[PDB]
């Protein structure tokens, strides 16, 4: 990873 | 993030505590996304979500401003859980929470499922996207867009500065001459970072710009909010 969503978090 | 999309949801959306960093941050982004939305006068008919994962938070304000939306992600998983809301299904997360916390951000002129309504209205089409690809969104077809909006994606989605440069002018395909591009991510510092970034502080908001300059798009607004900033450029 939060903020980043999957799959790159 | 978590164990899968739904998961990574529950954990980090859920807004059950306001000073919560996740809520904090949250905050920080939908205030934003709202100056952009709402205030800037960033308003059309069309426009594409770029690595929308499975949030829906980030659209909001959006759908106040635009007749239509289409959401797009690299992740098919992603897309099913976001599908099962939009589409009502009885296990969709709830969304209440961030909707109503958008509501009153606007001034409480609507409650939540007038606001979760107009959403549903405004997205139609849900897409694969790759932002690595001459064609983003591969094989379908669209009507060029009034904007094309992505948040916390395209920094994450390139491990190469050219890639990102490309990028870049990839989805610059996808926008009428004139529309709108629309970014939000992090600039992260070099403190306790493992490896390689293809930014720097204040010296690092220059070399975006470059990068977005170079790829066909003039700089409207770059606006910091880790290093969150904004970014609205329009198509040359």
């Amino acid at each position: 990873g939060f903020p980043y969503r999957p799959x790159f978090c | 993030s978590h164990f899968n999309p739904r998961d990574y949801l529950e954990k980090y959306y859920k807004f059950g505590s306001r000073h919560s960093a996740e809520s904090q941050i949250l905050k920080h982004l939908l205030k934003n996304l709202f100056k952009i939305f709402c205030l800037d006068g960033v308003k059309g008919d069309l426009l594409i979500d770029i690595g929308s994962g499975p949030t829906i938070y980030q659209l909001l304000s959006a759908c106040e401003s635009f007749k239509e939306i289409v959401v797009t992600d690299y992740s098919d998983q992603n897309l099913q859980e976001l599908e099962k809301w939009l589409k009502k299904e009885p296990a969709a997360f709830d969304w209440s929470p961030v909707v109503t916390y958008v509501c009153d951000l606007e001034g409480n002129r609507v409650k939540g499922p007038e606001k979760e309504e107009k959403l549903r209205q405004a997205v139609k089409q849900v897409l694969k996207c790759d932002v690595t690809q001459s064609q983003p969104l591969g094989a379908v077809p669209l009507p060029p867009a009034d904007c094309v909006l992505s948040t916390l994606c395209l920094d994450a989605a390139c491990p190469d500065l050219p890639t990102y440069c490309r990028a870049l002018r990839n989805l610059g395909s996808l926008l009428k001459p004139g529309g709108f591009l629309v970014i939000m991510d992090a600039l992260k510092s070099s403190y306790y970072m493992i490896g390689e970034q293809k930014f720097s502080l204040p010296l690092g908001r220059e070399a975006v710009e470059a990068a977005v300059k170079e790829a066909g798009y003039t700089i409207e607004w770059f606006e910091v909010i880790e290093g969150l900033f904004s970014l609205v450029a329009r198509k040359l």
